[PDB]
């Protein structure tokens, strides 16, 4: 049998799941994105005190699509850097 | 969610409750279930994975199956400790990534 490649497997659904609650409490809008607005909400909530320009410098490192606000792929590229 | 769970129930101690996810051929029906458990104020935690195998460190109580597009997750003596949020994962070979259900709260009376 795959014993461990299974177990693997189910452990990085457990992990995607954790990050979809994750931008959940980004997107506090749940519109599906997270604007310069949302993260700076997160950023304060952690010690941090980031322009609006920085957040959107955050932003623009990982907006594939250039729409300036962060999708679900997205803020995954911006959380496996941090990582 | 493209996974649709069964509504949120309530029962008594030693009650046996069944959950149930409901998928497409893509998704359940070409992939094995993962049942993820989140109780108040705590991480979610993998509870079962491959349909019907309990996560390291889970209670035996839990048992899962699947067949066709439907999974469900039973918890044969019901306790105050599984007063939780349930949720269905699966692999989807139409989008190429993991789909979840909108997930089941069990409360114990
Ligand atoms: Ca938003
Ligand atoms: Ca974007």
């Amino acid at each position: 049998g795959s014993h461990m490649e299974k177990l693997m497997k189910a452990f990085e659904s457990l992990q995607i799941f954790q990050f979809k609650e994750a931008f959940s409490l980004f997107d506090k809008d749940g519109d599906g994105t997270i604007t310069t607005k949302e993260l700076g909400t997160v950023m304060r909530s952690l010690g941090q005190n980031p322009t609006e320009a920085e957040l959107q410098d955050m932003i623009n490192e990982v907006d594939a699509d250039g729409n300036g606000t962060i999708d679900f792929p997205e803020f995954l590229t911006m959380m496996a850097r941090k990582m | 969610p493209v996974l649709t769970q069964s509504p949120s129930v309530s029962a008594a101690p030693r009650q046996r409750v069944t959950i149930s996810v409901s998928g497409s051929n893509s998704n359940i029906g070409s992939n094995t279930v993962n049942w993820i458990q989140q109780l108040p104020g705590r991480a979610p935690e993998l509870l079962m994975y491959d349909d019907d195998l309990l996560a390291p460190g889970v209670s035996d109580r839990f048992s899962g199956s699947r067949s066709g597009t439907s999974a469900s997750l039973t918890i044969s003596g019901l306790q105050s400790e599984d007063e939780a949020d349930y949720y269905a994962a699966t692999w989807d070979d139409s989008l190429n990534g993991w789909v979840f259900g909108g997930g089941t709260k069990v409360t114990v009376l």
